């Protein structure tokens, strides 16, 4: 799909779309496409937790795409890193 | 890959932290509750087994509750749950089914008492 190479090209609605794609590839027969999107999520978010944000959510937030987005925003803003595109 | 057979084993008792933290080593056994479901059943190949092993694991209301929603969807279709980034090795990022007694020496492919769940870092280690 339309994969952006930076978290700031992604609006929140768009990043949430990438999370549903992953969830979709999560139940596909193989992990071929899924493991590719997961390496991208890992690189564009830059969070040290990595895939753990999706498969091992922190008990301090919701286990949902919104809960995931929140943690990325919070960790990115708290570290002085550009956020999600505005528009 | 492998040859058919009937799953056998008593399985072992586990708490509500089955894979996460272990009360024993870095290897988790086949929950006895799970072994009771796959016992005396034939599988075309060991992969057919692992495939169904994970399926049941997601039908159990006590063990599934210990996995994220995403890791739960994986097991429901028969895929091994993803490990934590720190237990991953290479392209192996999923939980693996190891054999205590190699298919070589005494075989035992569906011997649920001969199978333990492990992480790549571990399996690769204990090899
Ligand atoms: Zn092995």
């Amino acid at each position: 799909m339309e994969l952006k190479n930076s978290i700031s090209d992604y609006t929140e609605a768009e990043f949430v779309q990438l999370l549903k794609e992953i969830e979709k590839e999560n139940v596909a027969a193989t992990d071929d496409v899924l493991d590719v999107l997961l390496e991208h999520f890992v690189k564009i978010t830059e969070h040290p937790d990595g895939t753990d944000l999706i498969y091992y959510p922190s008990d301090n937030r919701d286990d949902s795409p919104e809960g995931i987005v929140k943690e990325i925003k919070e960790w990115r803003a708290a570290n002085g890193k550009p956020g999600f595109k505005q528009g | 890959r492998n040859k058919p057979g009937k799953a056998t084993g008593k399985g072992k008792p586990v708490n509500n932290k089955w894979l996460n933290n272990a009360g024993k080593d870095l290897g988790s056994p086949v929950p006895d509750r799970i072994a009771n479901k796959l016992r005396d059943k034939e599988f075309k190949s060991f992969d057919d087994f692992r495939k169904k092993f994970w399926e049941e694991v997601s039908k159990d209301p006590e063990l599934s509750k210990q996995f994220s929603r995403n890791n739960n969807d994986r097991m429901k279709v028969g895929k091994a749950p993803k490990t934590r980034t720190q237990d991953v090795s290479g392209k192996r990022t999923s939980f693996e089914l190891h054999h205590e007694k190699p298919i070589s020496q005494n075989g035992g492919v569906y011997d649920m008492d001969n199978i333990s769940v492990v992480t790549p870092k571990r399996h690769i280690d204990i090899h």
